[PDB]
RNA sequence: CGCGGGGUGGAGCAGCCUGGUAGCUCGUCGGGCUCAUAACCCGAAGGUCGUCGGUUCAAAUCCGGCCCCCGCAACCA
RNA sequence: CCGAGGGUAGGGCCCGUGACUGGGGCGAAGUCGUAACAAGGUAGCUGUACCGGAAGGUGCGGCUGGAU
RNA sequence: UGGGAGAGGGUGGUGGAAUUCCCGGAGUAGCGGUGAAAUGCGCAGAUACCGGGAGGAACGCCGAUGGCGAAGGCAGCCACCUGGUCCACCCGUGACGCUGAGGCGCGAAAGCGUGGGGAGCAAACCGGAUUAGAUACCCGGGUAGUCCACGCCCUAAACG
RNA sequence: CGAUGUCGGCUCGUCGCAUCCUGGGGCUGAAGAAGGUCCCAAGGGUUGGGCUGUUCGCCCAUUAAAGCGGCACGCGAGCUG
RNA sequence: GAAUGCCGGCAUGAGUAACGAUAAAGAGGGUGAGAAUCCCUCUCGCCGUAAGCCCAAGGGUUCCUACGCAAUGGUCGUCAGCGUAGGGUUAGGCGGGACCUAAGGUGAAGCCGAAAGGCGUAGCCGAAGGGCAGCCGGUUAAUAUUCCGGCCCUUCCCGCAGGUGCGAUGGGGGGACGCUCUAGGCUAGGGGGACCGGAGCCAUGGACGAGCCCGGCCAGAAGCGCAGGGUGGGAGGUAGGCAAAUCCGCCUCCCAACAAGCUCUGCGUGGUGGGGAAGCCCGGGUGACAACCCCCCGAAGCCAGGGAGCCAAGAAAAGCCUCUAAGCACAACCUGCGGGAACCCGUACCGCAAACCGACACAGGUGGGCGGGUGCAAGAGCACUCAGGCGCGCGGGAGAACCCUCGCCAAGGAACUCUGCAAGUUGGCCCCGUAACUUCGGGAGAAGGGGUGCUCCCUGGGGUGAUGAGCCCCGGGGAGCCGCAGUGAACAGGCUCUGGCGACUGUUUACCAAAAACACAGCUCUCUGCGAACUCGUAAGAGGAGGUAUAGGGAGCGACGCUUGCCCGGUGCCGGAAGGUCAAGGGGAGGGGUGCAAGCCCCGAACCGAAGCCCCGGUGAACGGCGGCCGUAACUAUAACGGUCCUAAGGUAGCGAAAUUCCUUGUCGGGUAAGUUCCGACCUGCACGAAAAGCGUAACGACCGGAGCGCUGUCUCGGCGAGGGACCCGGUGAAAUUGAACUGGCCGUGAAGAUGCGGCCUACCCGUGGCAGGACGAAAAGACCCCGUGGAGCUUUACUGCAGCC
RNA sequence: GAGCUAGCCCUGGCCAGGGUGAAGCUGGGGUGAGACCCAGUGGAGGCCCGAACCGGUGGGGGAUGCAAACCCCUCGGAUGA
């Protein structure tokens, strides 16, 4: 439950921080972190290909277990619940009775000291992973693979969850966090429960500097530029769009769909997204 | 004020040096070009 | 003494382009219904088309002048 | 030393007055509608919300101080 | 101490009817709506029928003129937690009572804030008719809102 | 047009006279005082503010009066901007 | 003979400007052909968080000594960073390599591209990061952690001794990490001493004194002492750490637990080795057998990998340790000890500058460490100073105008002016005191005031030590003294009221704009299901992201408060399996050419046939748009109301002469003696209006308006003074410009503004200080403007293409 | 050609001193328990004053300059985008 501040400076009026109250271990497992190469938005040509990125805080990537079927039927104790600056969710440390240690995405409700497990025989309890065909219909899952053995791809961000709606032959039907209706394969692993830290969205950065701490650099309106730069540049004084509102590269940015038509995934999308 | 020439020997050798030249076609052409003209020095003098 | 568009029963509008033919709504007047008034119903009248000049067998219509009305423009230093 | 008071500076309350502005009251015979009183021709009244030249209307909920 | 009736309250579950939407079949010239109509929808296959799916809200008969609560209010069903109240016994304390300026708490609907939800309904708004007009009544649509969580607001024909 | 810097201010003047003041006049619908109107006359003089970039103009307080115009809309190798 | 021609030579301006910070000079004595300028001395002044010192980069002999003075040096030159010559840089321990990785770079595997080439895992390379063993002194003209002296230490090789399952590019541990704040103990560094050592000194009225002046340390192995860092022990099981594993991980018991112990640093002490001032006498020598002690302050440094809090969550790899495998256990490794071995490159000098970057010995620019003392509350601020370093490589005179920086000013006090521009005022600390408004933080240093020095007296609490004295730090009370004045010098806010715009801190047109612009937290729309969309690339491949719809892209608006109406006809976008049109292709009615024919060959109707477009819908925080004429109320006026025309619908709330109002200095009110501005209103808004957002809003602003108080040389209105120039003399000596010139005024003339023509007038020859009216003065082949079938940037429903997408 | 400049990547370094006093924690009051109030402690912040450092607001000088952007006075930021 987000923490407010007192207006002792103009930016503290609205700055709100995470409660951090579920976190139990303040430095990461040394065996499982590794350097995260900051790109700055540059690609292997040294080219800015994503604009307005760079200069954020230093980080170490915590290696996150996006498979779990690695260790069918080996329980593990929930050793701690940790901060991770590389994702919106928190992370949970797991000590396997195997002796091995891993990190997973902390789901909502998970408690220090509880045991979790993975596999067909597993109980339908928060923190457990199963092949999707084995979780009962109506059950709120997360960390869902998109294809079998290819890794947890969907519902990984703080607060999100996919709910199983039904089954069809080798495939089950998932309502994704966007609201689309997709068929995901049966052998695909997911994890019972929703991701934690749902209060994440109520964070109010507060000042420009906060976004600079995140590596998010100032964004520039096309309207503020010149016509060499942007469809929206130029004019004398201010100026309305004067054409369909567009990106700096030409295409139109209001309503123009851009999913590729002949995509093979289409045979597996049932209904486009929500709201 | 701060002017444009700020000498730095490592910057000079890695940029204009012999070995830098030889690694690209345009660089080899420069050397060929300057051996043809009879230049005394094929490359900036830098002390290392 | 810039380029536009307009002027027609009492009011607001057609008809002009594409000559012969003036029309729509309200209003006005007479009769009704009502105790009465409105509304409503039944009928009627009122426009020589801003003015003058030409073309024409014939001009609201086409051309020209004069009058009046509204509109847009008037920039470079 | 204290000291009437004089000066400088900043507050508090009250009164009178002000371009303009808001509604109010009253005023024999103005204009516009017809909301209410009969089931007043959509029962009314109500707190609230939104809307409309104006009475008012509509929604949500409540009351009979509503009729057959 | 033993008992009893109850939509009293809070949380978490869960059941079927219905409307809507979506898919499939079958099927064809209208459906809808009204005082009459039109707007609207329908040969791009609607309506009406069968089967499947999704989601939200309200709980039919029971049901009463009834019950519960200090008031506002409370109605599928299941469990947990919790209040008030009545009765029988005449067992315990021995006036420990009554009211109550302040204070504090609760407080229908509408409304507000941050998220969520959104089937039906429906201020605003749009269109169709009616009409002298019709910023209405009637019809076809339709956003907030109605619903959940937290926090406000504190009103009433909050009435017996 | 192989450049004549372009408004106003400030500074420094200087000339014209179609004279605002001071001097000399005639006429008066000139009693006196005060004006009006034409004539002669350029010697000297012709204020300080409020407003606006302003020139002008209006306004305040005075004055004998608060004149008009020319000098590349006098004067940026004198200043301002 | 002309091309603002090209190259070179030499003129002109001219003995003119200047000679490069206003930190400052004066004398004596040397030297020498020659001296303001070189050397020595005394005097003066300047820097001292530097203008002193030490590193790094960059420079490349500039270093030292001898000999010189043509050029260089803004003058001079005997001097020099200049010329000639000779000499000078010494390392197992400092730095870099023979070690490690970081971004990045390269790149066996592999992938991709007409060629050249682009990618790419491991690996390699890559440092100012990690890792690794030297400290004090002496010596040279010139090198020193390098030579020497003293005391220490590291690696490799071989040998000896004891010990042990030894053994690695493989497993594991460790290395290993942020920001703010901060404890305990030290150290650097500093202040005082009535104590210790010292050549001396008594001046000019006094002092032989507990007098003045000087100086009272540095390094050091083992040990020991202090303070800290780090670290649980044993056993059982074990499927995980890509083989193994006694190691690590996990689970269980037992013991331990603020500890201890073990381990590692810092500091202290410590055998020993060094150093050692003023003054005097010529860098030296003496002082000197120097003394080398006590107390106080005290780090940002050290113990350190310390502690706590916070969110934005904070490199890698080697060295090192441990585990085992191939192997091997005559080995091998560990420990102690002895002997031997220990290479390459750098080292001079400058280094905030005359040796680096700026064409210059250029008022500019240049990263790190040290940076003393006193006072002022503090401090790296300020003033004066120590050590040390300088007086800026032209001077001497004079004492005009004028300019620059600076000081003061009678009376007035913004009357200046576009504007209080500028300059005054105010100014630190302590105390009292402090408004509207507000988002309750603020506004606030609001405003406004009082205090401040010195002396004597009594006294409260700290740190040290001891609990005391001494030292050091915070205070309180009382009595007094002096001046014009007590933050007596230097450093150090003027304040208030009220509007516009932007919430805010930030950002920007290097070099005419810092703003109202950009950004910004926040709000909405929209795209995107992951081999995401989107971006860069022919591609491979990358970014996105080792992310996953609470995420990522795109666009608008821009904290926050209350809000954001109506129009979907037109354009975009979204939906629509029907219909219409629609290319290649399919089809082949039917025509044609040629042949003797069989044949070969050409044309071709109906018809089947995508996307796109047409058509049907939806859609505004999508592009966008949101009316006219006439009538009407019991005074007048004005119309709640009506009539009618057109539209897709006719501007809603709020706000309005406005950063928008043309007419306009609209009108009325306020302020002023007077107000084209300002503030408040009114509304016929030329031409506001709701996310190119509408109306507000505390706080904020080197933004832009208006007013007031304070106070001033801004002004009336100017005066005087100072220094650096201007002036004179000696030294050195430019410049743009320039057809030639023997170059006057008026009134005319003239290509229409004449020194140069006409007529008149005026005028002896030549300079120097000054002023700017002319030479249509200089500068830049006018930027305005036109022209050229000149050019370029930008746009779009101009044309025609291409990428991309379908 | 990114030794100027603009952005990002990696690895280091720097920011005298003074001032304001958020959360939290403790204690006290409060209550059925609370919220909450008080005091102390604490040491937050694109907080405040102000050197270094980074800037360049106004004025003046300079304008064949000391300088092809400098000098003086003044002014902005200075734990942070
Ligand atoms: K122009
Ligand atoms: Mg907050
Ligand atoms: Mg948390
Ligand atoms: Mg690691
Ligand atoms: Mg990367
Ligand atoms: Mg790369
Ligand atoms: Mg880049
Ligand atoms: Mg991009
Ligand atoms: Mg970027
Ligand atoms: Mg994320
Ligand atoms: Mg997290
Ligand atoms: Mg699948
Ligand atoms: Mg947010
Ligand atoms: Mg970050
Ligand atoms: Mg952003
Ligand atoms: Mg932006
Ligand atoms: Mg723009
Ligand atoms: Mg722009
Ligand atoms: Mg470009
Ligand atoms: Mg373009
Ligand atoms: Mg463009
Ligand atoms: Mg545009
Ligand atoms: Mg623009
Ligand atoms: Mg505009
Ligand atoms: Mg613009
Ligand atoms: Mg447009
Ligand atoms: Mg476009
Ligand atoms: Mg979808
Ligand atoms: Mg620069
Ligand atoms: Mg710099
Ligand atoms: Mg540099
Ligand atoms: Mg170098
Ligand atoms: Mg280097
Ligand atoms: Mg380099
Ligand atoms: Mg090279
Ligand atoms: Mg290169
Ligand atoms: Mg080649
Ligand atoms: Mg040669
Ligand atoms: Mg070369
Ligand atoms: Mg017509
Ligand atoms: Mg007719
Ligand atoms: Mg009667
Ligand atoms: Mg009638
Ligand atoms: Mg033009
Ligand atoms: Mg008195
Ligand atoms: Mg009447
Ligand atoms: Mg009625
Ligand atoms: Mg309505
Ligand atoms: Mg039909
Ligand atoms: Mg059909
Ligand atoms: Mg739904
Ligand atoms: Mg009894
Ligand atoms: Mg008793
Ligand atoms: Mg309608
Ligand atoms: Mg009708
Ligand atoms: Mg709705
Ligand atoms: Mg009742
Ligand atoms: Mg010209
Ligand atoms: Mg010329
Ligand atoms: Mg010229
Ligand atoms: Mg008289
Ligand atoms: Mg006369
Ligand atoms: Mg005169
Ligand atoms: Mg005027
Ligand atoms: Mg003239
Ligand atoms: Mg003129
Ligand atoms: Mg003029
Ligand atoms: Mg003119
Ligand atoms: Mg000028
Ligand atoms: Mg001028
Ligand atoms: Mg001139
Ligand atoms: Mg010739
Ligand atoms: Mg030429
Ligand atoms: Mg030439
Ligand atoms: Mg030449
Ligand atoms: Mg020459
Ligand atoms: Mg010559
Ligand atoms: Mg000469
Ligand atoms: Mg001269
Ligand atoms: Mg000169
Ligand atoms: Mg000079
Ligand atoms: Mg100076
Ligand atoms: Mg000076
Ligand atoms: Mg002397
Ligand atoms: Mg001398
Ligand atoms: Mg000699
Ligand atoms: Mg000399
Ligand atoms: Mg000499
Ligand atoms: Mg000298
Ligand atoms: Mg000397
Ligand atoms: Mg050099
Ligand atoms: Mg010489
Ligand atoms: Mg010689
Ligand atoms: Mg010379
Ligand atoms: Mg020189
Ligand atoms: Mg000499
Ligand atoms: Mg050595
Ligand atoms: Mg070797
Ligand atoms: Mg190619
Ligand atoms: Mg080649
Ligand atoms: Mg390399
Ligand atoms: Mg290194
Ligand atoms: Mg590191
Ligand atoms: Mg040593
Ligand atoms: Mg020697
Ligand atoms: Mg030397
Ligand atoms: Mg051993
Ligand atoms: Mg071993
Ligand atoms: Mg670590
Ligand atoms: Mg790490
Ligand atoms: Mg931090
Ligand atoms: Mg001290
Ligand atoms: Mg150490
Ligand atoms: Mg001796
Ligand atoms: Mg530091
Ligand atoms: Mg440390
Ligand atoms: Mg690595
Ligand atoms: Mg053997
Ligand atoms: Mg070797
Ligand atoms: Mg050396
Ligand atoms: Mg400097
Ligand atoms: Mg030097
Ligand atoms: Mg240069
Ligand atoms: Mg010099
Ligand atoms: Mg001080
Ligand atoms: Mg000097
Ligand atoms: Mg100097
Ligand atoms: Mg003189
Ligand atoms: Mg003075
Ligand atoms: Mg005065
Ligand atoms: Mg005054
Ligand atoms: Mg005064
Ligand atoms: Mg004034
Ligand atoms: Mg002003
Ligand atoms: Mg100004
Ligand atoms: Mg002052
Ligand atoms: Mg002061
Ligand atoms: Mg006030
Ligand atoms: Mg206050
Ligand atoms: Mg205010
Ligand atoms: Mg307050
Ligand atoms: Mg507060
Ligand atoms: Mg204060
Ligand atoms: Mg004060
Ligand atoms: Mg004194
Ligand atoms: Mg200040
Ligand atoms: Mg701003
Ligand atoms: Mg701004
Ligand atoms: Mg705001
Ligand atoms: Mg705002
Ligand atoms: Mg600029
Ligand atoms: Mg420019
Ligand atoms: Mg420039
Ligand atoms: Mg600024
Ligand atoms: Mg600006
Ligand atoms: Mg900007
Ligand atoms: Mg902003
Ligand atoms: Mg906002
Ligand atoms: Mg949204
Ligand atoms: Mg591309
Ligand atoms: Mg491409
Ligand atoms: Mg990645
Ligand atoms: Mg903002
Ligand atoms: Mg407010
Ligand atoms: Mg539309
Ligand atoms: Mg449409
Ligand atoms: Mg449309
Ligand atoms: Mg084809
Ligand atoms: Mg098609
Ligand atoms: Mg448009
Ligand atoms: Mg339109
Ligand atoms: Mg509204
Ligand atoms: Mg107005
Ligand atoms: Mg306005
Ligand atoms: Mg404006
Ligand atoms: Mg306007
Ligand atoms: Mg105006
Ligand atoms: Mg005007
Ligand atoms: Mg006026
Ligand atoms: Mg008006
Ligand atoms: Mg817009
Ligand atoms: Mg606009
Ligand atoms: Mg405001
Ligand atoms: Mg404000
Ligand atoms: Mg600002
Ligand atoms: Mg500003
Ligand atoms: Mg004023
Ligand atoms: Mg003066
Ligand atoms: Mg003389
Ligand atoms: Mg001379
Ligand atoms: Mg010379
Ligand atoms: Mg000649
Ligand atoms: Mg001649
Ligand atoms: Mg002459
Ligand atoms: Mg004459
Ligand atoms: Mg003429
Ligand atoms: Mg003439
Ligand atoms: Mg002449
Ligand atoms: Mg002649
Ligand atoms: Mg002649
Ligand atoms: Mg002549
Ligand atoms: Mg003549
Ligand atoms: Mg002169
Ligand atoms: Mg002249
Ligand atoms: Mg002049
Ligand atoms: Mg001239
Ligand atoms: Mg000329
Ligand atoms: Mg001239
Ligand atoms: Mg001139
Ligand atoms: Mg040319
Ligand atoms: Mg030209
Ligand atoms: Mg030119
Ligand atoms: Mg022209
Ligand atoms: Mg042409
Ligand atoms: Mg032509
Ligand atoms: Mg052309
Ligand atoms: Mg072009
Ligand atoms: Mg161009
Ligand atoms: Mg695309
Ligand atoms: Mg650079
Ligand atoms: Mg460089
Ligand atoms: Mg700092
Ligand atoms: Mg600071
Ligand atoms: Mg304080
Ligand atoms: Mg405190
Ligand atoms: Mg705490
Ligand atoms: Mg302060
Ligand atoms: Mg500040
Ligand atoms: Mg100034
Ligand atoms: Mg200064
Ligand atoms: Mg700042
Ligand atoms: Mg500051």
């Amino acid at each position: 439950a987000v923490k407010k501040f007192k207006p002792y400076t103009p930016s503290r009026r609205f700055m709100t921080v995470a409660d951090f109250s579920e976190i139990t271990k303040t430095e990461p497992e040394k065996s499982l972190v590794k350097p995260l190469k900051k790109t700055g938005g540059r690609n292997n040509q040294g080219r800015i290909t994503v604009r307005f990125r760079g200069g954020g805080h230093k980080r170490l990537y915590r290696i996150i277990d996006f498979k779990r079927w690695d260790k069918v039927g080996i329980p593990a104790k929930v050793a701690a619940i940790e901060y991770d600056p590389n994702r919106s969710a928190r992370i949970a440390l797991l000590h396997y009775v195997d002796g091995e240690k891993r990190y997973i995405i902390a789901p909502d409700g998970l408690q220090v000291g509880q045991q979790v497990v993975a596999g067909p025989d597993a109980p339908i309890q928060v923190g457990n992973a199963l092949p999707l065909r084995f979780i009962p219909v109506g059950t709120v899952v997360h960390a869902v693979e998109l294809e079998p053995k290819k890794g947890a791809k969907l519902a990984r961000a703080a607060g999100t969850s996919a709910q199983i709606q039904g089954r069809e032959g080798d495939y089950v039907i998932l309502r994704l966090p966007s609201g689309e209706l997709r068929k995901v394969h049966g052998e695909c692993y997911a994890t019972v429960g929703a991701v934690g830290n749902a209060d994440h969205k109520n964070i109010v950065l507060g000042k420009a500097g906060r976004s600079r701490w995140l590596g998010r650099r100032p964004h520039v309106r096309g309207a503020a530029m010149n016509p060499v730069d942007h469809p929206h540049g130029g004019g004398e004084g201010r100026a309305p769009r004067g054409r369909p509102p567009a990106s700096p590269w030409g295409w139109q940015t209001k309503g123009l769909k851009t999913r590729k038509r002949r995509k093979p995934s289409s045979r597996f999308i049932i209904a486009r997204r929500k709201k | 004020m701060k002017r444009t020439w700020q000498p730095n020997r490592r910057k000079r050798a890695k940029t204009h040096g012999f070995r830098a030249r030889m690694r690209t076609p345009g660089g080899r052409k420069v050397l060929k070009r300057r051996r043809q003209k009879g230049r005394w020095r094929l490359t900036p003098a830098v002390r290392k």
